[PDB]
């Protein structure tokens, strides 16, 4: 138990990792909504300015 | 191991001759595994696959933090001279000449 708890630690700070540097304007929004987890279609269309 | 076989499944050159040592290759590490579980005790064997699993953590959080660090890194930043040449250290690649990287 204890080693698959860490493992599943492990396992978040990889996905904290691939969330900041693979999808970039992300860190702002992180805070507050608790529940369901829904995977939020990351439109990759806004960033340029250009 | 079992990076070997990602790298030869990215690079379509399926060599028809490595699978023989695919094979050496297990046998060896089941041996290996066998030998490991007979010379320690489970307790012992689990403690150190959890402190393994720190260490693997730890690096990622110490990538992360430097590269989100270049991500916030954009070049005011003056060529500050410091001196000392231990050994090389080039770079972790091993050569780093490349940085013309003029914006």
């Amino acid at each position: 138990d204890k080693y698959l708890s860490l493992e599943e630690q492990s396992t978040a700070a990889l996905t904290s990792f691939t969330k900041e540097h693979f999808f970039e304007g992300m860190s702002k929004f992180v805070e507050g909504s608790d529940e369901n987890f829904q995977l939020v279609q990351l439109n990759v269309n806004s960033f340029g300015e250009d | 191991f079992l990076r070997s076989l990602h790298d030869d499944s990215i690079s379509s050159s399926v060599h028809p001759g490595k699978e023989d040592l695919r094979s050496l290759s297990h046998q060896q590490w089941m041996s290996m595994a066998e030998k490991v579980w007979n010379t320690h005790t489970p307790n012992h064997i689990l403690a150190a696959l959890e402190r393994l699993t720190l260490n693997s953590t730890q690096e990622l959080k110490k990538l992360q933090f430097s590269q989100a660090a270049d991500l916030s890194k954009g070049p005011s930043c003056q060529l500050k001279e410091f001196s000392e040449p231990i050994t090389q250290s080039r770079s972790c690649n091993e050569s780093t000449h490349l940085d013309p990287q003029e914006t």
